[PDB]
């Protein structure tokens, strides 16, 4: 097998190493931002790298071992990178080693949606809630519907981390049917992050405004 | 400018087959090891199938090995996978890419790809394709307001977004969709505008789900 | 004055059907370089050495699963006093010829185990000629040995070429230069082969059917050879290998291209007859040297039979 490590954390302006190991042929460094989105050779046959990819990425191979090596990490290198090589006459690619470069802390600001009437006179209500542009990407979403805490009735998601100011955002999305919403009368959400002394709490009275 | 266009994926039979094609330009394609790279949903990269710069050579993974068939033809820059007997286990964004070499050597494959495909999801699925319903998420106030589109029960998978038919673009946030419990995605589209701006501009969100072949602008507004 | 002339044939089976073969002799005992690349659903390839033991091929090493190599490479082997150095070379297409060449280097001094590593010619000196395998050893030029890779131009200056290294195969740094003035327009050469008999350098290739073509070679000065060709042509038999026993050339012939018989010529005198038919023809006859009066004739008539006739030949006046 080719082996690297699950994550490799740093600090911006640090120089960062992912080794990968397994082969003793060409290693291939391939960057992605987000899954589905197509990965970014940062560095391949060991040590070329294309003219498009910054300076800081070099690469290396010594032994059985190839070694990414970004100096000066940048906010913006934050992302999972996959060694690529062949395994004993079989083409290869490693786990793949998702960095995390440390910028500055910054708290969501959170915003909340009320279900549509459109989607009110379909028969299901779905209230949606917006935390923008945070770092780091790990934030709790915590719903409650008239102070009663939800549990296995949300899906959340988050954007790929901004290629300009390097933040996140994220959609929890709780779905209730048309009867259960007109029930209750208080719809919060509770956003717990790093970047908040305690947790915000956005919410709305349904048929309020 | 080195392009790899992939077409021919998309919602797939169970036991049925597929046929991708890569067209290639911008470089000289008879030169080069051309193959295809798969990452299943949550899942790495898996190396699917290489070929050689004459195409006297292939290589398959073990999960295809006997249901493909990866060929080429240096005259149309064209390489073509064929996956017959479909799976589940074959659901995933598929991507063509261009080695650095010939293929003369197995590491020319994953260790030494210079050009990625945009990528092309294939869902191997018995279900119906379903339009998606969008609702309106209406801008709670402060300096900037947030206003957006959910776009809920559709399949397969994806969904294009826009705003103001492309003339919103900065501020626009098309969060990744979530597969429900019914087999169904549900996707939101938010922007950040002005607090003012709301009243005085329309907005609306333009979905296309071109499997379905529904698109739909919606319209959202405050109250 | 005295004669003598022993001549043995015996038959080797082969559980690998080898694409090509490639023998050699080490510590007086007979070794083949095995290409198996048959082409199927569940077949791979492989490059084995074997050992001829009584009547078998003995697999010993499968050097092609130590490599990158995806496909057939040009095998170059260099056998010295007891070391045997193996390298599996990149066949490179000659419009996608890049610039450096990279081969997998085997290194041994026992014949059983093997060191490898791969090694690449940076700038290598025969890009624009063809390469084709075969088995060597050193030849010593200014007090120092060489092994060489050498070859040929398709179709105005040198069509044969050298590359050389001093040092057991790590580098291929010396240009050996080969001055052949019967060198012609409008034709090609195949199966370009160094022979090397007591440190004189010889050719063995085609000429192109193909005709086998023999040249003999002599050290200019620095690293120059000049060959000039050496007729062996014999009316109603076509040449097909030479090779040296007592100081003097080994011949041998087929009836004609199809090779329904071959025949071993002594000195230009003596000839004895090789008939394929004790079981179909002698395609393919190659000269093994054991040792200066004793030498081998293998061809292989039917899949995975070794025809190996063993042959003694000396003067005693
Ligand atoms: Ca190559
Ligand atoms: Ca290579």
């Amino acid at each position: 097998a080719l082996t690297q490590p699950s994550s490799v954390s740093a600090n911006p302006g640090e120089t960062v190493k992912i080794t990968c190991s397994g082969s003793t042929y060409n290693y291939g460094w391939y960057q992605q931002k987000s899954p589905g989105s197509a990965p970014v050779t940062v560095i391949y046959y060991n040590d070329k790298r294309p003219s498009d990819i910054p300076s800081r990425f070099s690469g290396s191979k010594s032994g059985s071992t190839g070694t990414l090596t970004i100096t000066g990490v940048q906010a913006e290198d934050e992302a999972v990178y996959y060694c690529g090589n062949s395994d004993s006459r079989n083409v290869a690619f490693g786990a793949g080693t998702t960095l995390t470069v440390l910028r500055t802390v910054a708290a969501p600001s959170v915003f909340i949606f009320p279900p549509s009437d459109e989607q009110l006179k379909s028969g299901t209500a779905s209230v949606v809630c917006l935390l923008n542009n945070f770092y780091p990407r790990e934030a709790k979403v915590q719903w409650k519907v008239d102070n009663a805490l939800q549990s296995g009735n949300s899906q959340e998601s988050v954007t790929e981390q901004d290629s300009k100011d390097s933040t996140y955002s994220l959609s929890s999305t709780l779905t209730l049917s048309k009867a259960d919403y007109e029930k209750h009368k208080v719809y919060a959400c509770e956003v717990t992050h790093q970047g908040l002394s305690s947790p915000v709490t956005k919410s709305f009275n349904r048929g309020e405004c | 400018a080195v392009t790899l266009d992939e077409s021919g994926g998309g919602l797939q039979t169970p036991g049925g087959a597929l046929s991708l094609v890569c067209k290639a330009s911008g470089f000289d394609f008879s030169s080069y090891a051309m193959g295809w790279v798969r990452q299943a949903p949550g899942k790495g990269l898996e190396y699917v199938a290489g070929i050689r710069n004459d195409g006297s050579f292939t290589l398959y993974t073990p999960a295809v090995k006997g249901r493909a068939t990866i060929s080429r033809d240096n005259g149309q820059s064209t390489v073509r996978l064929q996956l017959n007997n479909l799976r589940a286990e074959d659901t995933a964004t598929y991507f063509c890419t261009k080695s650095a070499d010939d293929g003369g050597h197995y590491s020319d494959f994953s260790g030494e790809i210079d050009a990625w495909g945009h990528g092309t999801e294939v869902i191997v699925s018995s279900a119906s394709t379903k339009g998606p319903s969008v609702f309106p998420l209406a801008p709670t106030s402060g300096g900037t307001a947030a206003l957006g589109c959910l776009v809920k029960d559709y399949f397969p998978e994806p969904v294009t977004v826009s705003w103001n038919s492309g003339a919103l673009t900065s501020g626009v946030h098309t969060f990744p969709a979530v597969l429900q419990s019914s087999g169904l995605y549900s996707l939101s589209s938010v922007v950040t505008v002005p607090s003012s701006s709301l009243g005085t501009q329309t907005y609306i969100c333009n979905v296309n789900h071109k499997p379905s072949n529904t698109k739909v602008d919606k319209k959202v507004e405050p109250k | 004055r005295h004669v003598f002339i022993r001549t043995e044939l015996s038959f080797i089976k082969n559980n690998v059907p080898c694409i090509r073969d490639m023998f050699f002799i080490y510590k007086r005992e007979l070794y083949n370089i095995c290409l198996d690349d048959l082409k199927g659903e569940e077949d791979e390839t492989h490059i084995y050495v074997q050992k001829k033991v009584k009547d078998s091929w003995i697999t010993l090493n499968d050097l092609f699963k130590e490599t990158d190599l995806t496909g057939r490479p040009h095998i170059f082997a260099y056998v010295d006093v007891e070391e045997i150095i193996i390298l599996l070379c990149e066949d490179e297409e000659f419009s996608n010829r890049k610039k450096d060449m990279t081969c997998h280097r085997f290194y041994s001094n026992d014949g059983k185990e093997y060191n490898n590593a791969e090694i690449t010619i940076s700038d290598y000196i025969l890009k624009d000629k063809l390469l084709s395998s075969y088995v060597s050893l050193p030849l010593k030029i200014e007090n120092r040995e060489y092994f060489l890779i050498c070859g040929v131009s398709p179709y105005k200056k040198d069509d044969i070429l050298c590359m050389a290294s001093h040092d057991k195969g790590e580098t291929w740094g010396t240009k050996i230069v080969i001055k052949y003035d019967n060198y012609k327009l409008g034709v090609q050469y195949f199966f370009l082969r160094p022979y090397i008999s007591k440190n004189d350098l010889s050719f063995h290739f085609y000429v192109g059917v193909k005709n086998v073509n023999f040249i003999e070679c002599t050290h200019e000065k620095d690293l120059e050879f000049v060959c000039s060709n050496r007729d062996f042509l014999k009316d109603n038999k076509v040449l097909q290998d030479v090779s040296t026993l007592n100081d003097e050339y080994i011949v041998s012939y087929g009836n004609d291209n199809n090779f329904a018989e071959c025949y071993i010529f002594f000195n230009n005198e003596n000839s004895i007859l090789i008939k394929p038919e004790k079981y179909a023809g002698c395609y393919g006859g190659t000269f093994v040297k054991i040792d200066e009066n004793r030498a081998l004739f293998i061809y292989s008539s039917s899949q995975g039979i070794y025809n190996i006739h063993t042959i003694y030949y000396a003067n005693y006046e």
